[PDB]
């Protein structure tokens, strides 16, 4: 029985700024990476000695995620805002977490995928990982659009595959 | 629901012309397309969210704002007659799930001295017909048309009908030698002979056809070709 | 990097008989896979899509389409054709980190034959309203099988046949259009070309 | 390497 999970979070500021965007990787509970925009080389970096022994091109793509992921937290921020009606000159905060519980077969038992605005819970993945628990009306206005287009199914995609996978490759390494 | 504007344009080279966009949806990301035959659809810019861009697979004399989030705006600032094209826009708010809209036809002319409006003719069905299938097919014919830009339409009384119809998917160079050949095209009604002679049953085809705007120069010993509607009819009859 | 590949960009089947429409593309460990078809005059709408999971998606009118890992194909099949589905089909593809950015394919005009029960083929002179004169050859109510051939003259136009349907009276049938503004034409001089033996004149 | 941007909300 091992765990993953991803942290991610953005923090919009005010005026011309582009948000806060911070993502941490934690393996079984303890941070192997980290991503932060404030650094003068905004980058993925090991917070752990094994995984310092990827290549160049692992660090690259993981941290070209990251820049994809700021301007999809800068647009849903935005749009979150009209959501509950909120003036554009208040600072908020978004943060999304996933991830997948491997079975002591190394098998998959769960799956994660929430978020939460402003420290409520917003919107998460239930267990049978095809449905969702939507906290408040906004939020089911986003269940909604998920239900119809199919975001389980999208996510379920990463999940059942490459994460499962590249955990079992990072248990190799402890 | 994609609403874009304009639905119908001609215009010659050098010319500008804007598509315009607006999506009542509230969806993020905007496309604009271009469909060809012989190429399908190949993306030309899009936006993800307001005021973004992100070139296109063949953005080449094309320029585009994100004004709004609901708002997206295709830009030819100089019209080449390759851009000659069924231009589409898109709105998305899942990774491949486009919702489109009704399309653009814009022709890019190289000369107005060709341009012309269709001549529309209809013919009779056949007694023969009648007889023998107790049912009456009228054609119609619009001809020595050019560009190949027009709506062909059948009208009984006062109403558009759509069954029994059937117009030519495409037209068809009436000189194919020529590069700029004026066009063809056909379409059969057909009726219950009982409904044919009737003489108070009113037959119509229409064609409208999209030629130069009024704000167009013409200097030509021509009935200038102007966008208009052509029609010819026929009032059933017993015999 | 990304390619999508639709074989036959034309494709014709009878009504209620079997259909499948190929798609192959280029490979990703995760692909996103779409079919979209568009009726005359409209735009592209999506019919069927898979992310992951069961690779057989299943659409509510019939259609189908099946991922293929091995194959990294996305062909769609339908088991009855209805005479509606006479439309163009895209496939359309895009790889995670892209997945916005659709590629799209060729397409494919599927022309849904109509099934002539009762054909008899003929070809009748339909007369100007206007102009008492100036006229044109009609071949019509034929089979669904046979079909129609550009002018050898050149000088005589024609259009490729025309299926309209008479929904009032479910009935349909085939139509082709001849005619020459030149005074010299005739009936029998017009679809000289591979026509049944037993159309009237 | 980590999942795709997240459909939008």
């Amino acid at each position: 029985p091992h765990s993953m999970r991803y942290y991610e979070t953005a923090t919009s500021r005010r005026g011309l700024g582009e948000p806060r965007y911070t993502s941490v990787g934690y393996v079984d509970d303890k941070e192997f990476v980290r991503f932060d925009s404030d650094a003068e080389n905004p980058r993925y970096e090991p917070q752990v000695p094994w995984m310092e022994q990827e290549g160049p091109e692992y660090w690259e793509r993981i941290t070209q995620v990251a820049k994809g992921q700021e301007q999809w937290f800068r647009v849903n921020l935005r749009t979150l805002l009209g959501y509950y009606n909120q003036s554009a000159g208040g600072t908020h905060t978004l943060q999304r977490m996933y991830g997948c519980d491997v079975g002591s077969d190394g098998r998959l038992l769960r799956g994660y995928e929430q978020f939460a605005y402003d420290g409520c819970d917003y919107i998460a993945l239930n267990e049978d990982l095809r449905t969702w628990t939507a906290a408040d009306m906004a939020a089911q206005i986003t269940r909604r659009k998920w239900e119809q287009a199919g975001a389980a199914e999208y996510y379920r995609a990463y999940l059942e595959g490459e994460c499962v996978e590249w955990l079992h490759r990072y248990l190799k390494n402890g | 629901a994609v609403t874009q504007s304009p639905r119908n344009k001609v215009t010659v080279t050098g010319g500008n012309v804007t598509l315009s966009c607006r999506q009542t949806n509230s969806h993020n990301y905007m496309y604009w397309y271009r469909q060809d035959t012989g190429h399908g659809l190949r993306l030309i810019h899009y936006s993800y969210g307001a005021g973004n861009l992100q070139i296109g697979d063949v953005p080449d004399g094309y320029k585009a704002t994100r004004t709004t989030q609901e708002d997206f705006f295709l830009l030819l600032e100089l019209a080449s007659p390759s851009q000659t094209s069924l231009y589409f826009c898109a709105s998305s708010d899942a990774p491949g799930q486009l919702y489109f809209g009704e399309g653009s036809k814009l022709t890019v002319l190289e000369d107005l001295k060709n341009v012309f409006p269709p001549e529309v003719a209809v013919f009779e069905p056949s007694e023969a017909e009648i007889s023998h299938t107790q049912k009456a097919t009228l054609v119609c014919l619009a001809t020595g048309f050019y560009p190949d830009h027009v709506e062909l339409s059948w009208w009984v009384n006062g109403k558009e009908v759509h069954s029994g119809v059937c117009t030519d998917p495409q037209p068809l160079k009436e000189q194919p030698a020529l590069n700029d050949s004026r066009y063809a095209l056909s379409s059969r009604l057909r009726v219950s002979a009982t409904f044919w002679q009737n003489p108070r049953n009113h037959f119509r085809c229409q064609v409208q056809f999209y030629g130069l705007s009024e704000n167009d120069e013409w200097t030509q010993d021509r009935a200038k070709p102007v966008t208009q509607i052509v029609s010819a009819e026929a009032w059933g009859r017993a015999d | 990097a990304q390619s999508v590949t639709q074989p036959d960009a034309r494709v014709t089947v009878s009504e209620g008989a079997s259909l499948q429409l190929r798609c192959k593309y280029s490979y990703s460990a995760t692909p996103y896979l779409f079919w979209y078809v568009q009726y005359p005059r409209q735009g592209l709408q999506m019919l069927l899509k898979y992310y992951s999971g069961d690779p057989v998606v299943q659409g509510v009118n019939g259609f189908e389409a099946e991922f293929s890992k091995s194959d990294s194909s996305f062909h769609l099949r339908k088991a009855s054709v209805h005479w509606s589905d006479s439309a163009v089909y895209f496939c359309a593809v895009s790889a995670k980190g892209t997945g916005s950015k659709l590629s799209f394919g060729k397409g494919a005009k599927l022309t849904v034959s109509p099934n002539i029960q009762n054909p008899d083929p003929a070809v009748y002179q339909l007369r100007d309203s206007k102009s008492s004169d100036k006229s044109v050859c009609l071949f019509t109510d034929f089979d669904s099988q046979t079909n129609v051939s550009q002018s050898k003259d050149s000088d005589v136009y024609i259009t490729d046949k025309c299926v309209l349907d008479m929904r009032s009276m479910d009935f349909k049938s085939n139509s082709a259009v001849a005619w020459s503004n030149k005074s010299d034409f005739a009936c029998a001089n017009a679809f000289n070309n591979s026509i049944i033996p037993e159309d009237t004149f | 390497q980590l999942s795709d941007v997240p459909m939008d909300l």
